[PDB]
This record gives structure tokens, sequence and C-alpha cells, in this order.
């Protein structure tokens, strides 16, 4: 699932 | 104007096959905000593909909940670019989204699969965003 990069 | 909201944009990576670093994209304005396409690679494996919101503000206080398109640009046949939606409240603390794993690398950079040419990626991001909130007061 989508989420942030770091 | 910038105060638009919503709009579609681009960023080109050259030298693709040898991306080893991430990379961002000029700014495209939307509600007055800088929207940025980001890339990196992730675990030669796959593409990583993420959508940033005013990120260089220093400013704790703002947020925008925006709906998105981001799309790898076949240049051969625009039916086969490949794409994923995502939902997300930017704000400070969560300034960027998207997949880490959007695509796999070797399918990217595969010369016969139409998303490369001359080691240069086109990334596509098609953006609608509600009115911030925390900004222009």
């Amino acid at each position: 699932e989508p989420g942030g990069s770091r | 104007t910038s105060w638009r909201s919503e709009a579609t944009f681009q960023f080109t990576v050259e030298r693709f096959s040898r991306l080893s670093e991430s990379v961002l994209s000029p700014p495209c304005f939307v509600r007055n905000l800088p929207w940025k396409i980001m890339v990196m690679p992730r675990f030669q494996k796959s593409v990583g593909f993420f959508l940033q919101c005013n990120a260089e503000s220093d400013s704790t206080s703002w947020s925008c909940h925006a709906q998105a398109v981001l799309k790898i640009i076949n240049y051969r046949d625009d039916e086969k670019s490949f794409s994923r939606r995502i939902s997300h409240l930017f704000f400070h603390k969560e300034n960027d989204w998207g997949f880490s794993n959007f695509m796999a690398w070797s399918e990217v950079t595969d010369p016969e699969k139409g998303f490369i040419d001359d080691d240069k990626v086109t990334f596509e991001v098609f953006v609608q965003a509600d009115a911030p909130h925390g900004v222009a007061w």
C-alpha cells in the first residue's frame, strides 16, 4: 500500500 | 493561476538506468503550494515514485488533502502507461506520499517495453487538492 518515502 | 485546484505536470528523469539517489522535479503550483515528483531506486529492484507537497516550508501548521494519479508514461502507447492513485492528507510530518515499489525496475528499464528511451523515463502526476489549512489565513 502507499506511504511516505522515509 | 497558482491557485488552480488541480493540474497535470511531468518530470523526465535522465540517465535513469544509473539513478542512485532520489531526484526531485521543479515545483508545480496547485492551491498555491509547491508540488513535486520524487523518484528513487528501492529494494535496481523497484522504482520509488512519490508526490511531495510544501516540503521546503519550515511551517508546521499547514495541511492540504489531495488525491492524485501517479503515472509512468509509456512513450510508445499511452494506454500502456502504468498508474496508481493516491489520497492523502499532506502536512509537515507526512509531506510526501506514494509507492516505494511502484514498478519493477527491470520492467521500467526494459528497452522493449516502451517506458524508457535514450535512458530517459517520464513521470506524470495529476493532482486534485482541496483548499489548504494553516497557510493563507
